[PDB]
């Protein structure tokens, strides 16, 4: 329940979540569960090869924006924290 | 069912589930293995080519089932076989890295189809790219 | 009844045939199990099933004593 | 708890799930284990002609793995 | 409790066990428990189907992985 | 009559490797790398924590020549390869059968 | 009232439903039965191999007699009526 702790401490800051398919979503944590199940608003949506791929730009930016995001935890691979 | 959450300092390297490598410093982790790393590095090496590759990734969160292994590195000692090697684009070295891990996947998905036909089942999991 | 633990304890310190994910099998004789089926082989033989180009092939190692991790384990049976 | 699915109800939602399958449909109603019903579900495969209807459905809350609105916005 | 009941009436049954890699099992249940492990007696190994080719016939009781299993039925022909 | 192998109802493997510590192992993962160290560490998850290791190398990986000590996830585990010098095997099947009396519930 | 999942699932109950798992397999059948976790009791299932690209390439893998027990474990999907 580490993570659980962390994250509900994070509540309104943005974040880089990567799920275990390679999928990213940016977005504001509004909310965090025991199970570490998470809904984030302003969420935009690409991969971590789209990602990778916009460096020196190529294809620029191919994303999806979404209102609200429900992601479950244990489909989660890691969460990029902002550097504060 | 307590949580054990230890506070510690060190530099290590972890081995994700996916095959990448990352290098930081630890704060915090629990029994289960869910890591708080801090200034983290991905690093990619070809040393068939003497080729590698950084990029900054910061404060990472990592959740336990995602980790194969990890260990205390000393930096400064890692440092040294770089400095005979040619640092190339992180870009350029993620998409080597991400043909190499598509001839993997391919092949072992071949392996399966074919060892099917003789009933043979290579349970094979997607997600084990380490 | 005999659960399935109780059938496969009849099996300590006998040959068993176990088989793994990733086209392996290995038979060994028996030293314990837990109810995850992690398992202790002692002089166990591993064979490893291959694709030479389209082709069905195998080999084998051997050694003492072996701790199996459950995950793996697809059955459990004689040799 | 969390996510409060009357916001969502009578509208399109985009369910992710485990095995690589996504579906869209109508959120008729939903449990607390977050189990659904939705309707004129389209079930896609693991791309668009890989698609099925399927109609009135049931599905798991257990190989959810993300829920959102199928309404979005392109780059 | 219909599921429970239903592996109740089947103890000692030929039976049909489909695992998820496809391998399928056929023969008479010995024992089974509340995760789905199962023991099974003079037992066949298929893929897929039965009318498939034999590729193990086993002498002694197989041990199956509840974890694993993908269904339980009643073999009826 | 009291096992070693056997301190309770769920930890027979647990208490297994207690019982390998110090001892030089070598483990194989799932991926086919083989590590050979001292076990230093083992937890109720089977997670194993190796001292002094070595490694076969990889074409994929680079050798991390600093690294002395390493933790390895226990489901990445497939095998823990060791001597049978290392286990009474007459204890071991009597824990088994313990637990097995415990399991069945 | 209040549409609820598990009550759509009862009412289905002798209704031929479809199972499609969390692979590419599903089970059409009559609806014997549930427990708790979901795991289904089936009457004289067909069990079909699903073709991602064509519903045309379909494979039959068996026609069942009798009962199954199908394990909740790999249930993505319930369709009340079958396949129509």
């Amino acid at each position: 329940m580490l993570p659980l702790y962390l994250l509900t401490n994070a509540k309104g800051q943005q974040m880089q979540i990567e799920l275990k398919n390679g999928e990213i979503i940016q977005g504001i944590l509004t909310n965090v569960d025991n199970w570490m199940n998470l809904t984030l608003s302003n969420v935009t949506e690409y991969s971590e090869e789209s990602a990778i791929n916009s460096e020196d730009n190529a294809e620029s930016s191919k994303a999806v924006k979404l209102n609200e995001i429900y992601i479950r935890g244990t489909f989660i691979k890691f969460i990029k924290l902002q550097d504060n | 069912t307590a949580a054990i959450v230890s506070s510690v300092d060190r530099k290590i390297f972890v081995l994700l589930r996916d095959g990448r490598m990352l290098f930081g410093v630890l704060r915090t982790f629990d029994q289960y293995a869910n890591l708080i790393l801090q200034d983290c590095v991905e690093r990619i090496y070809f040393s068939e080519e003497n080729k590698y590759a950084e990029e900054d990734r910061g404060i990472f969160m990592i959740r336990g089932e995602n980790v194969v292994m990890l260990g205390e590195v000393d930096i400064d000692k890692e440092d040294q076989p770089l400095e005979a090697m040619e640092r190339i684009p992180f870009k350029e070295a993620w998409l080597t890295k991400q043909k190499n891990d598509e001839k993997r996947f391919k092949e072992e998905t071949h392996k399966g189809k074919k060892m099917a036909r003789h009933g043979i089942v290579y349970d094979f999991h997607k997600s084990d790219m380490y | 009844m005999e659960t399935p633990l109780d059938l496969l304890k009849l099996n300590l310190d006998e040959r068993v045939y176990i088989k793994l994910r990733g086209a392996r099998t290995l038979v060994g004789t028996l030293q314990a199990f837990d109810s995850h089926c992690n398992i202790v082989l002692s002089d166990a033989v591993e064979t490893i099933y291959q694709l030479n180009n389209e082709e069905l092939s195998e080999s084998e190692r051997r050694c003492e004593m072996v701790f199996i991790r459950g995950d793996t384990v697809t059955l459990i049976s004689t040799p | 708890a969390i996510l409060d699915l009357a916001k969502y109800k009578d509208s399109k939602i985009r369910v992710k799930l485990m095995g690589g399958k996504l579906v869209i449909g109508v959120l008729k109603g939903y449990d607390q284990l977050m189990n659904l019903v939705l309707d004129d579900t389209v079930e896609y495969m693991s791309i668009s002609k890989n698609a099925r209807k399927l109609g009135l459905t049931v599905i798991r809350g257990t190989i959810l793995v993300s829920l959102s609105s199928a309404e979005g916005s392109d780059v | 409790s219909v599921t429970t009941e239903f592996l109740s009436d089947i103890i000692g049954k030929t039976v049909n066990v489909k695992l998820a890699s496809g391998l399928l099992y056929s023969g008479r249940l010995e024992s089974i428990d509340g995760f789905m492990n199962v023991a099974l007696s003079s037992a066949t190994e298929h893929y897929e189907s039965n009318n498939n080719k034999l590729l193990n016939k086993f002498n002694s009781d197989v041990f199956l992985r509840g974890t694993q299993v993908m269904y339980i039925s009643e073999q009826k022909i | 009559s009291e096992n070693l192998y056997f301190q309770g109802s769920g930890s027979l493997f647990f208490s297994f490797f207690k019982t390998l510590v110090d001892q030089e192992v070598v483990v194989e993962l799932k991926n086919d790398i083989e590590i050979k160290g001292t076990l230093q560490s083992v937890d109720q998850f089977l997670n194993l924590k190796l001292d002094n290791i070595s490694c076969t190398d990889e074409k994929k990986y680079p050798h991390l020549g600093s690294v002395r000590n390493i933790f390895i996830r226990g489901s990445t585990v497939r095998y823990v390869y060791l001597n049978k010098n290392m286990v009474d095997t007459n204890l071991l099947q009597d824990a088994t059968r313990r637990e097995v009396m415990t399991e069945r519930k | 009232p209040e549409i609820l999942p598990l009550e759509v699932i009862d009412k289905t109950i002798n209704q031929k439903v479809l199972i499609v798992l969390q692979s590419n397999r599903e089970f059409e059948g009559t609806l014997v039965g549930f427990d708790d976790f979901v795991n289904v009791i089936l009457e004289d299932a067909v069990e079909w191999l699903i073709d991602p690209e064509d519903e045309s390439r379909n494979e039959k893998v068996m026609q069942h007699h009798g009962r199954m027990l199908l394990s909740g474990n790999n249930i993505a999907i319930l369709v009340p009526g079958g396949k129509k």
